[PDB]
């Protein structure tokens, strides 16, 4: 005869209290430092994509791809704007639309990236015949081709996950005392590592494909960069996982939130922030 | 009042006391019958245990067939290369490895729990210390022997590498022996989460300490075998074995990280098949990452098949 579910009454108590609802609000202190580190993100994100249009037609830009590298830079701050979307009242559209859209974006972003190493391969190590005709044939249409290939498989898997387990709202009454904590729900990592699939896939083969490359003799080379960005992708998602997996529950939304931010933010210090500096030194070099 | 499982309700007989089914019989609350804790071991009609055995099967005819077009190549300067019959040491070995994944696959008693335990990775270990000191020869044989031959160049001629990988089997055995003292053969039986109803057999290093009790040495091995390999990726050609090694200690690492990612959070039943994945996988890397490539150029161009050809690559 206990007050219900809904009440729980502590302890030498005549008169129940109702278990007040608990979800990762807007204005915890750990959201507004997330959102500062997003504001920061953003700047910089901004300020790559205005210089890479900036010196369009620069021969080092030229080098670096062009156009796919600015589908690519929108693409990165694409996703770091869907950052947004994890915390705050569960709700039935954001809790079915948070990790496809979040996961999304990298992929046909990272494309880009996979396009660059197979190029730089192409000469690296292939016999000289095949050398010719992929650099004649991925310098021209071959590249969006790829993407699109990437972005189709994406969404492919992105709605085989999404019927096979949609992820829903909870309401646990039992987990801390005074409180009815309302969280989405998932299914282990069966959703998470297929929606994880892709891009892992892809960096790993840029990074197979550029780790070996002789660094250029006396001048900076393009297979660095390549490198120390993927290392930081397969560091980041490794290293958070046995946290969100030994956290408190009500900061799990809040785990997810923060790899995505990381992340992007070694990417941009490994193969962007590198040419872009230069670039802003170019005039400065000669 | 109730009893939680493992204490049923004792309606067999007096019902005052909720007393404790004995053996595998188990009951949630009240449930005057008993039910029986089913055991799981890996079977056969498992999608899972069908994959690792294509894994198991197609590496497998890789190294018969790299075996095969080897040995019928003797005087060819890329088997002449190799080291001698010290490489067809490695390859035999290797054998053995794909031929004992059946062990991993019924009913887990003492007799097949000695073999999982003992004889399996007795040999990796030694085939990795191979590859270890070979590395040991690619640099250093000269680098040493051209940065210290003060005494490296006598000190290193009679004490041939075998010993100094004899030495790394030796802790190996050692290390093997602790461990079977420090724990048991005994199988272990265990609970599984997904029902009261089940429950989970295996052998005794199935719990990730013991298992990781041998993967610090062999660790070691291949990371100090990556590192030499490294150092002569491309200033040396000898015959384009450092980028090879490399590309193995690679797949290694990745393989052993992975992991243990996973078996942080656990996936309930799918620890045995899991663990049987991955270690096929690194046996595959090895199998197809380091002897195939030999294999094609032995088969598909002389450019390195002349004895003049390989006269001129020794000396540089």
């Amino acid at each position: 005869t206990f007050c219900g579910q809904d009440e729980w009454s502590p302890e030498r108590s005549t008169r129940c209290f109702r278990r007040r609802s608990r979800f990762l609000a807007w204005g915890e202190p750990a959201v507004l430092l997330l959102l500062l580190l997003l504001s920061l993100a953003l700047g910089l994100v901004l300020a790559a994509l205005g210089l890479f249009v900036h010196h369009r037609d620069s021969p080092l830009v030229q080098a670096s791809g062009g156009p796919l590298a600015c589908f690519g830079l929108v693409c990165l701050g694409l996703v770091c704007l869907s950052v947004l979307l994890f915390p705050g009242q569960p709700s039935p559209a954001r809790c079915l639309a948070q990790q496809p859209l979040s996961h999304l974006p990298l992929t046909g972003c990272l494309s880009t990236l996979f396009l660059q190493a197979a190029e730089i391969f192409v000469e690296s190590e292939l016999p000289l015949s095949w050398a010719d005709r992929l650099s004649g044939c991925l310098r021209g249409p071959w590249a969006w081709l790829v993407v699109l290939l990437a972005m189709l498989v994406e969404v492919a898997l992105c709605t085989w996950y999404l019927v096979a387990f949609p992820p829903e709202v909870v309401t646990d009454w039992h987990m801390l005392p005074t409180e009815a904590l309302v969280h989405c729900r998932t299914r282990s990592w069966v959703s998470f590592g297929l929606a994880h699939a892709t891009n892992a896939t892809l960096a790993f083969l840029c990074f197979l494909g550029t780790f070996l490359v002789r660094s250029q003799p006396g001048c900076y080379n393009r297979a660095r960069g390549l490198t120390f960005a993927m290392l930081a992708y397969f560091i980041t998602w490794v290293s958070f996982v046995p946290l969100l997996a030994n956290v408190q529950v009500v900061l799990r939304p809040a785990v997810q939130m923060g790899a995505l931010l990381l992340c992007v933010l070694g990417i941009l210090a490994a193969f962007h922030l590198p040419r872009c500096y230069l670039l802003m030194r170019q005039p400065g070099l000669n | 009042i109730d009893c939680l499982p493992g204490t049923f309700l004792n309606h067999t007989e007096d019902e005052y006391e909720c007393q404790a089914c004995p053996n595998n019989e188990w009951s949630y609350q009240s449930e005057t019958s008993c039910f029986k804790r089913q055991l799981v071991f890996l079977e056969w009609h498992e999608a899972p245990t069908i994959a690792v055995a294509l894994l198991a099967a197609l590496g497998f005819l890789s190294t018969l067939a790299i075996l095969v077009i080897f040995w019928r190549h003797f005087q060819t300067p890329i088997v002449r290369s190799a080291g001698g019959p010290m490489c067809f040491l490695m390859l035999t070995l290797l054998l053995v490895a794909y031929m004992v994944v059946p062990v991993y696959v019924g009913p887990p008693k003492v007799s097949t729990c000695l073999c999982r335990q003992a004889l399996f990775p007795l040999c990796f270990t030694i085939c990795i210390s191979c590859i270890a000191v070979r590395s040991f020869q690619i640099v250093c044989a000269f680098k040493m022997a051209s940065r210290f031959p003060r005494a490296y160049s006598y000190w290193v001629r009679y004490q041939g590498p075998y010993v100094s990988m004899a030495f790394i089997t030796v802790l190996k055995m050692v290390i093997v022996v602790i461990g079977m003292l420090a724990t048991g053969l005994s199988p272990t039986t265990r609970t599984d989460p997904d029902d009261p109803k089940i429950t989970i057999v295996s052998c005794n290093p199935n719990y990730r300490n013991s298992l990781l009790f041998n993967t610090s040495l062999d660790l070691l091995l291949s990371v100090v075998g990556f590192s030499f390999a490294y150092m002569g990726k491309e200033l040396p050609t000898n015959y384009n074995e450092a980028k090879f090694i490399t590309l193995s200690m690679t797949f290694y690492f990745t393989s052993s990280v992975s992991l243990c990612t996973f078996m942080s959070a656990y996936s309930g039943v799918l620890v045995t098949i899991v663990d049987l994945l991955v270690t096929v996988l690194n046996l595959l890397a090895i199998s197809l990452g380091y002897f195939g490539p030999k294999c094609y150029m032995i088969l598909f161009y002389p450019e390195r098949n002349t004895p003049a050809y390989f006269n001129s690559m020794i000396q540089g």
